[PDB]
């Protein structure tokens, strides 16, 4: 899970690495009274949404007046913010931070994540700071400089020291850059996390490195030893129809088609919908049955995708499992016919007894059609659109 | 074949859970040689006609089992797999889902350094039909054959199965590595494996977005495969940077894509289908 | 260096380490006052020097009143208690320790330490507690079981079950026993342990794991970054002499002899009491000059050798080092000189300007022979006594 | 000849540091192939006539160094010495004396895991007299010669080393394995390359108080050790559960004393002396 960039600082700051002082604010009120709290301005106001790109948005401003706080606040609070990394709903924006301003010498870049092909944790330095370090690494690879975290000795400082001279920095920045790449290190094993980008890390007139932004991502399946992060989480932030799928056991995802799609199991889900896009259809969404194709479960998958307008059809593709298809095929008739499905449902079901669920589909009297093979169920679906 | 055959003794980490019961019997009555599981504070009982043990070291000393399949929550994981490393068993296969990644990347060191071999997590099992079933995958679908498959999915493997069944084909072993980042065995690994083994005589590789697993058996595949192997890579049509379920479906930094995968796999010359339902087909083309 | 069972305790107590209820007392009167602040007696009180065997030597006892406590308290602080362990003179008893009385079912051994053959943390397990572990290795070794802590993963739990399973625990005892293992090696770890020792480590009438005694050595070349450890030193306990020749980087250790041994290396120093034992000597002490010999340095070492009355002559023997054989011939006079050393002073020169160093010494007109070879020098200390 | 000659490049960690000056000035005269040194904040000048760097991987980019000296203080050595592991650094000598126990613990498994050498910690060095010295031992009491010498000590070392070469026998070269409880080499590994070094005729081993590294040499030397072997340990007159000067040097559990070590020598065939002045003599005899 992702966390906002206030609450990367709050965690940073615990671990003793520079950040502004700031204040997150969920009224204009707050926002105006942190003025003061932080000193003479002219003082930053960023509003808070886990996608990044807020800058470009206009999401981020340096404003001169208390007046002009407010004047933020009360236009970000409340609507969605959209930005390059967002859907063209955004995010809400329930939280403006209001921060000091800082004097930029220089812009670095020092992120974190686990690199899968090395299998080990990896910390990336850069010059170019304050750039999507993407273009940075296909531009400019040269610019970027890694280092792997020793799964046997832990973090060390001269690995921290080994980037700052990459970087070019010297005297006290050295010192204060190896304090920072140690304690990020120490964060990330800690707190299990998954993502870290302080970009920019910038390098005060006044000679200091501080962090002016921070990115977090923790690794989800080690919240259950998380505590903290685990109440860190925004659910305002996501699609809410994903967290109500979870809750049922059941992975979902939106997309932009008229065909909905109930697989059981990830990958034989996104088959089934690059098959219905192979057959010239669109699908609407991503929706993987996690536990057993129950009445209850399957109606509550049709239930949600069903909650997009867009869906004119549905495809179910069902192989084995723990039930048998005839089991399975009056599930899906009790589910249809409870839910009241009002748009044509093709199915397709494999494995133990697939011909006589089939022939209890064909005979449900219902508009379920029961295709004949994976291919002619796909063609059948688009057909329907 | 390859890891297991009808003579793998194997023992059950989580042996009297529900999930390490349920499946254990299925394994039992396939005519897996079950020889006993483990559960802390549970030995000296007997389960499924089974004698259970407080520890993996103890069910060794007892019945020389050389395998291990673990159904124990995430949560305790490292610890049970360690202790596996530890008891002296050769062959771990773990089912569990929702291990930390940062857990694995430990393990994986071990299992290494140590020289013992992990199939998962994350994984539906391994499974030598007529011989050995271990995993929650449904036996009545395979046949003894000439194909060996390899798989990051679950579920999605069994399509290829029914196909490779149905063509009469029928399969050596069946592989899945798992869906998680870290996995114990990749690609490459079993792959070696297939070419040694005289009864397979093709191999179909199944893959999803995510990583780069796939582009590096390519180049390998090209470099040191004879054999023939048909490709499938699942996530055309999925979102970069979103979970598709499975841990390790997503697609980072802009990295990993399934085109990506598919243009790689043939650059290799590996024989590759876009449509699942012709797995069966492109295997008889060769 | 080593810690105070009372010391121990309070550790393993931060830790959440089941230890009796107790208190450490300087003055008889905080001893009586300890028993109302511990409940109900009978209780315990025991002399707390860092040697063991205190027991046999009558320094621990079980009193059943206020009044006896008192007396207990009063015979012993300011005394010195002498154990199997301890020299003639035994260790001051500036403490006692006054606990609740325990009411034992079963006693347990579980200690660790750094088994220099396998280079790694071991820790031992065994259900002969109360008994001097060494026996029962030489005896019963297969009663005395072992797990060593992976430096790549750390201490596991299935290491700490495995031992209380081979001690027979089952229930609560075998969760209490696990909990202890991880306790215990994650104090080992983190404060740079050297030994640990719970003997016994008991379990009650009530059925619960208590550390009934407990004994830590810290590794010292650790104490840099061990600011509480550091703390907890306790000077009263060692030879004097040996601190204050540490000072002045000297490193020493009194015997029973007539011959003192200034030598320049550890190796070379335990080299030359055995040569001068070889030849009918009887080495008064073991004396490594660590820092240059100026004569300043070998000024101390004369004054901390002499300081003991047996000494009769004292065997100089310098190999080399930084400093040239006149230079230092130099400095030895100076130091004789300066100190007016009362007895024979047998000198082995070597290395560089040997032979101008020797004659500087042979004119010195102190008494101060100068030998021609190590055995040579062996020969005329071990006559001169 | 083992580990070092006139060839092997040499860099100096603490390089700017007292000691590192001091004995990097004695290296560079005795004829030792130093060719710069590391001191992270200092790179970029230059000392001693040498170039200095800012860290072990630009020094070896540099001078293609294959070999290190360590002068760093304790409290940083675990970080300088798994820098060097890191850098391709393949023969490290740690002069350091005061490095935490639970630190070379470390260190030692990520030695023998990445194959790199460290002799030390807390030894005088390593020298191959009349082509290479690194150290802080004399080279003026050394002569290229036939017998070579393995050492847990410094000083006492220097008797064996004098005597050799007052019989004229010289050294090939001397390896001070250092007095810590968990050395970078022990006796063994520096015991097997004497065998194959073609120079060494003989082998003197100077021992101590302590562990049991001593004992287990015994039992190798019986069994793979054909050259004869003089060996020599100090601590007869040392008192139990003392620590006499080095970190290594004490009697734990009542085990490892002198005695114990001079007996088990013996019973593997190996001509003990007892006393440190008749080494030079015991070879002879052979
Ligand atoms: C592993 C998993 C199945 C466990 O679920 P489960 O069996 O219902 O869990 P249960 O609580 O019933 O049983 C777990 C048992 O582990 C045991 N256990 C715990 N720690 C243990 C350890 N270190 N060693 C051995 N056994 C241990 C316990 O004995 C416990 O049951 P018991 O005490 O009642 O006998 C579940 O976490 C999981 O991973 N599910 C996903 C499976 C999946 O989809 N895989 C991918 C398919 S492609
Ligand atoms: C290592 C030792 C010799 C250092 O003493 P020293 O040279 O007087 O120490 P100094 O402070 O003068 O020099 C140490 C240098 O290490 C450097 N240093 C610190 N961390 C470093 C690192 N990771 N990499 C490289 N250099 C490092 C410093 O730059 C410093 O030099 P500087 O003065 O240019 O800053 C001392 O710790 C020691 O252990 N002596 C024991 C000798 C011994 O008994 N050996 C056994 C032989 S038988």
């Amino acid at each position: 899970m992702n966390l906002h960039e206030y609450q990367a600082k709050q965690l940073f700051a615990r671990y003793g690495l520079p950040a502004p002082v700031g204040y997150a604010c969920t009224t204009p009120r707050e926002a105006e009274e942190a003025a003061s709290k932080i000193g003479a301005g002219p003082w930053v106001v960023k509003c808070q949404v886990h996608a990044g790109g807020r800058g470009k948005a206009g999401g981020v401003k340096v404003v001169n007046s208390k007046e002009d706080i407010r004047a933020f606040a009360e236009n970000w609070l409340g609507k969605r913010l959209v930005t390059y990394q967002t859907d063209a709903n955004g995010q809400p924006v329930n939280q403006i931070l209001v921060e000091a301003a800082t004097d930029i010498a220089k812009e670095l870049y020092l992120g974190a994540v686990v690199d899968r092909s090395s299998r080990r944790v990896v910390f990336m330095a850069s010059t170019e700071g304050g750039v999507e370090i993407e273009k940075v690494a296909e531009e400019t690879p040269h610019l970027i400089h890694k280092v792997a975290l020793d799964p046997l000795t832990g973090p060390m400082p001269y690995q921290g020291r080994e980037l700052a001279f990459k970087l070019g920095l010297e005297g006290k920045l050295v010192q204060q850059f190896t304090k920072i790449f140690m304690g990020l290190a120490t964060i990330f094993l800690e707190r299990d996390l998954a993502l870290i980008e302080i970009n920019p890390l910038v390098i005060t007139k006044q000679g200091d490195l501080i962090c002016l932004d921070g990115k977090l991502g923790a690794d989800g399946n080690a919240l259950f030893r998380q505590p903290d992060l685990r109440e860190m989480r925004d659910q305002s932030q996501e699609d809410p129809r994903e967290a109500q799928a979870a809750q049922w056991e059941l992975n979902y995802v939106a997309l932009d088609g008229n065909i909905g799609c109930m697989v059981n199991g990830a990958g034989l889900a996104m088959g089934t919908m690059d098959i219905v896009k192979l057959h010239g259809g669109e699908p609407a969404n991503f929706l993987d049955v996690g536990g057993g194709a129950t009445k209850e479960r399957v109606t509550e998958a049709f239930k949600i995708i069903l909650s997009d307008d867009k869906v004119k059809a549905v495809l179910v593709n069902i192989f084995g499992g723990i039930v048998r298809c005839d089991l399975i095929a009056d599930g899906i008739i009790g589910a249809v016919a409870e839910v009241g499905v009002n748009v044509p449902v093709v199915v397709r079901l494999e494995g133990n007894n697939a011909e006589l669920g089939a022939k209890k589909l064909a005979d449900s009297g219902l508009n379920i059609i029961a295709a004949k093979g994976l291919t002619d169920a796909a063609q059948q679906v688009v057909a329907a659109v | 074949s390859i890891l297991i055959d009808k003579n793998t003794k194997v023992i059950c980490q989580g042996f009297t859970g529900s999930q390490g019961t349920f499946h254990s019997e299925q394994a039992i009555a396939y005519g897996t040689k079950m020889v006993g599981g483990v559960t802390p504070g549970k030995g000296g009982t007997t389960h499924l006609g089974l004698p259970v043990f407080n520890t993996v070291r103890e069910a060794v000393a007892a019945t020389g089992a050389t395998a291990s399949v673990i159904y124990v929550p995430a949560p305790f994981c490292k610890d049970s797999i360690l202790e596996a490393i530890d008891a002296g068993i050769k062959l771990i296969i773990t089912i569990t889902e929702g291990i930390p990644t940062l857990d694995m990347l430990t393990v994986k060191v071990k299992l290494d350094e140590a020289g013992v071999r992990m199939i998962g997590p994350n994984t539906p099992g391994v499974i030598t039909p007529g011989e050995c079933k271990i995993g929650i995958q449904p036996g009545h679908i395979h046949k003894p054959g000439k194909v060996g498959i390899v798989s990051r999915s679950g579920t999605l493997t069994y399509e290829a199965v029914k196909q490779t069944t149905d063509y009469g084909f029928g399969q050596s072993t069946c592989v899945g590595i798992g869906g998680d980042p870290i996995p114990g065995s990749n690609f490459i690994d079993i792959l070696e494996m297939f070419e040694k083994d005289p009864q397979t005589e093709a191999i179909v590789m199944i893959g999803e977005i995510g990583g780069s697993a796939e582009e590096e058996a390519a180049a390998y595949i090209k470099e040191h495969v004879t054999k023939p192997v048909v490709g499938y890579i699942a996530g055309v049509t999925a979102p970069k940077g979103k979970r598709m379920g499975h841990a390790g479906a997503i697609i980072a930094g802009g990295k990993g894509t399934a085109d990506e995968k598919f243009a790689a796999l043939e650059a290799a010359g590996v024989k590759t289908v876009r449509s699942l339902a012709d797995i069966g087909e492109a295997l008889k083309t060769v």
